[PDB]
RNA sequence: UUGUUAGGACCUAAACUCAAUAACGAAAGUAAUUCUAGUCAUUUAUAAUACACGACAGCUAAGACCCAAACUGGGAUUAGAUACCCCACUAUGCUUAGCCAUAAACCUAAAUAAUUAAUUAACAAAACUAUUUGCCAGAGAACUACUAGCCAUAGCUUAAAACUCAAAGGAC
């Protein structure tokens, strides 16, 4: 409000791609957690229930990016077979 | 379980910190394999016997020695 | 109130040995090192080293049950003060009867 | 006995760890330029240790100093100052088209 | 030793300490030489000046 | 030599322009997109409405009143009263996340008139006022 | 873990002060 | 239950002891060759593929057996029904790996 | 001490994880439905979703791939991991 | 203890801000302070529209005043700049050199399992 | 006779160091269609992709030069009581060996 | 009424990102910024009939009031709908004084110092020794009756028996 007007969250249209800078403007958003913060703001979530959320959605990132780890690191050995025949 | 840490362990970090591994490649198929780092090291324990005590003394010197010898020595910061 | 209260012209405890020794100090100097320009902390510590001198027989040690009463003699001082500004705090309510309690249990081993 | 027996040691060898952008040096409220290097340009947020690398110490101290100099009259708050726009990019995070 | 050294550092800086007598030439002194804070970083970790 | 997303900086001097206009002078279409309905208002520079539409308008009612065709139409009519009025270009300024968020600029589009920047101005409360309780479902 | 023996005490306390009400 | 023959950590790489390897494998060529005098069945073992041919080739010159393949359950504790009647099982299992 | 993590830890660790160093057959470039399997093929889902949106919407694939700004509906694996449907 | 003034004044010629910064600089020696270090950081436009005085400001002078005074002296300054009317927004701080950055040796990290299953 | 003790102290492994980064010579024992298995004198063997140029020089028994990075891949993962090995070595393959 | 305002007022209420962090505190609880005051040494465990605290809701008096919201009214749904959904609006959530003393106040883990092998009821959170206090002794009746204390009066703490049953209960 005391800010100065059209310096955030703005886009510029190249080439008058209207649609492509609608679609940057949506990554810039959901990026920054915006669009995730404006969709849990329409209700009101009770500070027990936030709590319980974001401990499952840690625990969920931690599993999440270590059965990467454990899939990528067990991929280096997915070739063809060495000693097809025995 | 014993780490196995040699006295020679002390000259080599020193030698890799500075120039790195030898150009010459390693070669581990050789019983006797003399590398780079092996042959400063070896020069590095002649002088010490002498009696010199400056750890400064000793890696200067050595890489001197070397140098006479001909190994091509390139102290790599990088 | 107590017989004793630190002056603002002192020095702080680091430097209440130091500046003496040295030959001529400037005035905005002494008043910047003095207790004016220092937490109500370090007018604490200035508290406690003269209660030590006038009651331990060796000043120099501090874990003696004596020297631990006169410490916390200084605190449940402090935390009086406190509390009759801040009537409402209890936090510091906690810390106030907490220490009496320790002071009793050292007198009572002192005893 | 042997005198080839290994030698207790700490060892010769270990690797140095690994220091933040910003380790040893001081961040500072004022200095707004720095800060600007760990918001985004578009909201201006303040981005989360796993984008900045940064340690929990620093992550703390540039936190605490943004915090600070937007509340004083230092730092924009909702979008990132354009003059700081050319500055070098430290932050795993891309938004160009 | 520190603290004699510590106090006579605060003595020489008490020399240019801002007083009522030089106030108004110390002022016109800052005005004329503004000062900055800003630097940034890179990805190495090296400080760039602008 | 490259085009810059960044919004040419309010108070310095640039190199484009549209129509002979700057950055700060092209008219603004403010798109209100609800969950219900979506409302358009095209401004000038010195905030004097131009041009006015939303679903409610155009005629649809109730749950039709909102969707991504109902927009599209708020925006069709938003621009013919714009062009009208003597309007080639706009700055779109987005509040609100509902279905016709896009559709409301597609229509615009539709309509003859030239986007030049997409603002988003949804609000944003820091810390602010407590929202209705959860839908129990 | 069921919360069997919550409503049986549940139950109790409803029906109590329901009769102190009364 | 290997570190009594471990002989110590060269940089994160276990060492084995070759004076215990020495005395242990002294113990164990001398009981294989005791039983294979005796002429007791003696059975290699080992699911390792790199090394299945070979060692199936070094039982074949031996004049002993290998199974470098998929070991059936019960191959052992239910021999009769999956070999036979009286099928003689190996006085002696070599396990490679 | 306390450590909210704690709450969550075993619940996300049967949902989100599986135990033993073994890769799926299907895994290979060349049956009885499993669990791992379906962690195996949810978080290759997330990761090419993850990772096939940081080629579109960047510059490496191309100028033109680029300027196309792709956005993507969903991406999906087959089961036998013959190939990718995006 | 040794504080940092942080001074935004109102954009003004050089004659009226070195009028400004004589008094406001007077008023801090009024509450037993001792001034160290006068700097100048620039005008500049400010970050947001600050309100001060029933007048809306877009651009201050940034200035610095290093100074000495008690702690009692803390709230009596800030009362007393408050009310002056060329004065944007007055904040004082504890001095940031009395702050020594820490010495670090790298980072070691946490391992992932006393995340999860933790003390 | 040579003790154990001082075979090790000698041995070129022993003076190899850390062997990130250092740079060895291998053989090709063993080659699956454009993937080259290569022995460098270490535990476990290591396996490289043919290079683009001079692919058909790799052959069985050519020599080539590698820079190493880690002697045996392993890790362990969350809830897991010992490390995962995969029984593989990490080089890099720089190419050739020059005879001389 | 609505949309816009780079217009004015307001300083009510609540503190995004940071936080993928795991800090502080006896617990309850505590994360917008600044400043002031402030946590610290009893060897250690072990305390009630004493003292000081104690989320939310609630009570008492004077204020506040953006938004939320028991109740209530209006609208839908339904066989009915004293509900779930929609709309409006109170008590109340806020401040200042005092009371009330209850939570699944639950890491459902008393505290402290050891040990990791001479040790799988199950599941959870590996096992286990020593020290001190508290507590437990089939289920229901029973967070009940009576008693005593209490700013509590439809209250809290303390807390039985008759009688009924042959089970109740925990894990897989
Ligand atoms: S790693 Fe040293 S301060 Fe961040
Ligand atoms: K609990
Ligand atoms: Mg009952
Ligand atoms: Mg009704
Ligand atoms: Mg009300
Ligand atoms: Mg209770
Ligand atoms: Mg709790
Ligand atoms: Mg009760
Ligand atoms: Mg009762
Ligand atoms: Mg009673």
């Amino acid at each position: 409000a005391k800010h100065l007007k059209f310096i955030a969250r703005t886009v510029m249209v190249q080439e008058g791609n209207v649609e492509g800078a609608y679609r940057t403007l949506n990554r810039i958003l959901t990026t920054d957690g915006l669009t995730e913060v404006i969709s849990r703001r329409r209700y009101y979530e009770k500070p027990c229930r936030r709590r319980q959320r974001e401990s499952y959605e840690t625990c969920r990132r931690i599993y999440n990016m270590e059965m990467a780890r454990k899939i990528n690191f067990l991929m280096r050995k997915n070739r063809a077979d060495p000693w097809l025949g025995c | 379980i014993q780490d196995i840490f040699y006295q020679e362990d002390q000259i080599r970090a020193k030698f890799f910190a500075t120039y790195g591994s030898g150009q010459k490649a390693f070669d581990l198929f050789n019983p006797n394999f003399k590398s780079t780092c092996q042959r400063f090291v070896e020069k590095y324990t002649e002088l010490q016997n002498l009696g010199e005590t400056d750890e400064e003394k000793l890696f200067v010197e050595t890489g001197k020695a070397l140098l006479a010898e001909g190994i091509i020595l390139r102290r790599v910061r990088e | 109130k107590q017989d004793d209260e630190p002056p603002s012209s002192a020095f702080i405890k680091e430097y209440k040995d130091i500046i003496p020794n040295i030959e001529k100090v400037d005035d905005v100097v002494k008043r910047i090192l003095s207790l004016e320009m220092a937490s109500r902390k370090e007018k604490l510590k200035i508290k406690q080293e003269q209660l030590m001198n006038k009651i331990v027989e060796n000043p120099e040690d501090s874990r003696t049950l004596e020297a631990q009463i006169i410490a916390l003699t200084v605190r449940i001082r402090n935390y009086e003060e406190h509390m009759q500004k801040h009537r409402k705090d209890k936090a510091h309510k906690r810390h106030l009867l907490m220490s009496i309690d320790r002071r009793k249990k050292l007198l009572k081993i002192l005893r | 006995s042997n005198e080839d027996l290994p030698v207790p040691m700490e060892n010769p060898y270990k690797e140095p760890l690994k220091k933040c952008v910003l380790c040893e040096k001081r961040v500072d409220y004022k200095n707004v330029q720095l800060l600007s290097q760990f918001i985004s340009p578009f909201t201006g947020c303040i981005y989360g240790r796993h984008i900045t690398g940064l340690c929990g110490k620093k992550q703390r101290e540039i936190t605490k100093a943004i915090k600070r100099a937007q509340k004083m009259g230092f730092m924009p708050v909702t979008y990132k100052d354009p003059a700081y726009l050319k500055d070098p990019r430290v932050c795993n995070i891309r938004y160009r088209e | 030793q520190l603290k004699e050294q510590e106090v006579l550092k605060l003595q020489e800086e008490a020399k240019n300490f801002i007083t009522r007598e030089n106030l108004e030439a110390r002022i016109e002194e800052a005005l004329d030489s503004p000062k900055s804070y800003n630097w940034a970083v890179t990805k190495e970790g090296q400080v760039v000046r602008n | 030599s490259r085009f810059s997303l960044y919004p040419p900086v309010p108070g310095q001097e640039s190199s484009l322009q549209w129509a002979g206009m700057k950055f700060e002078d092209v008219p603004i279409a403010h798109i209100k997109a609800t969950y219900n309905n979506t409302q358009i208002q095209v401004v000038s520079a010195t905030n004097a409405s131009l041009a006015r539409a939303s679903c409610g308008t155009e005629g649809f009612r109730n749950a039709k009143k909102g969707t991504g065709i109902a927009a599209q139409t708020a925006g069709i009519a938003a621009a013919a009263k714009a062009t009208g009025k003597g309007v080639t270009h706009i700055r779109v300024v987005v509040k609100g996340m509902g279905p016709g968020r896009w559709s409301a600029i597609k229509g615009l589009t539709m309509g003859g008139l030239e986007v030049i920047s997409i603002t988003d101005n949804t609000p944003v409360p820091h810390x602010g006022c407590r929202p209705r309780k959860a839908r129990r479902l | 873990k069921n919360v069997l023996k919550i409503r049986r005490r549940k139950m109790n306390h409803h029906k109590y002060r329901k009769l102190v009400k009364r | 239950f290997m570190e009594p023959y471990i002989f110590g950590n060269r940089l994160g790489q276990d060492i084995i002891d070759l004076d215990q390897t020495a005395l242990n494998l002294q113990l164990a060529l001398n009981f294989t060759a005791h039983v294979a005098y005796r002429k007791g069945i003696i059975l290699f073992v080992s699911r390792n593929r790199q090394f299945s041919h070979l060692i199936e080739t070094t039982a074949q010159a031996c004049g002993e057996y290998a199974h470098t393949r998929y070991f059936k359950g019960g191959l052992l504790t239910n021999a009769q029904l999956l070999f036979g009647p009286s099928v003689r099982l190996p006085d002696l299992i070599i396990f490679l790996h | 001490s306390k450590n909210l993590l704690k709450k969550f830890a075993s619940k996300t660790r049967k949902k989100f994880w599986y135990e033993g160093p073994s890769l799926g057959s299907h895994l290979t470039p060349r049956k009885k439905t499993r669990k791992e399997d379906s962690i195996r093929l949810r978080v290759l889902n997330g990761l090419l979703y993850k990772s096939l949106t940081e080629l579109l919407c960047t510059p490496q694939v191309s100028q033109e791939v680029y300027d196309l700004n792709v956005e993507l509906s969903k991406v999906s694996v087959t089961s036998d991991f013959s190939a990718c449907r995006v | 203890p040794r504080y940092e003034l942080a001074l935004i004044l109102k954009a003004m010629r050089r004659p009226e801000t070195a009028a400004a910064l004589k008094r406001t600089i007077e008023s801090l020696m009024d509450r037993g302070a001792i001034v160290r270090n006068l700097e100048s950081l620039g005008e500049r436009a400010l970050p947001y529209r600050i309100s001060s005085h029933s007048q809306q400001h877009s651009r201050g002078g940034y200035f610095l005043v290093d100074f000495y005074a008690p702690t009692s002296a803390v709230e009596n300054i800030l009362e007393h700049l408050a009310r002056d009317i060329d004065v944007v927004r007055p904040n004082i701080v504890k001095h940031p050199l009395t702050q020594e950055v820490k010495e670090c040796d790298g980072i070691v990290p946490v391992p992932l399992e006393e995340k999860l299953y933790s003390t | 006779v040579e003790s154990f003790a001082s075979m090790l102290r000698h041995s070129p492994l022993t003076q190899l160091g850390p062997a990130k980064d250092k740079l060895v010579i291998g053989r090709i024992f063993h080659i699956v269609e454009d993937d080259l298995y290569i022995d460098f004198g270490g535990k476990f063997h290591c396996v490289c992709k043919r290079p683009d140029v001079d692919g058909e020089k790799y052959q069985r028994g050519t020599r080539v030069r590698l820079r190493l990075l880690d002697l045996e891949l392993t890790s362990r993962f969350l809830g897991g009581t010992t490390d995962t090995t995969i029984l593989e070595a990490d080089a890099v393959l720089l190419g050739l060996q020059e005879i001389r």
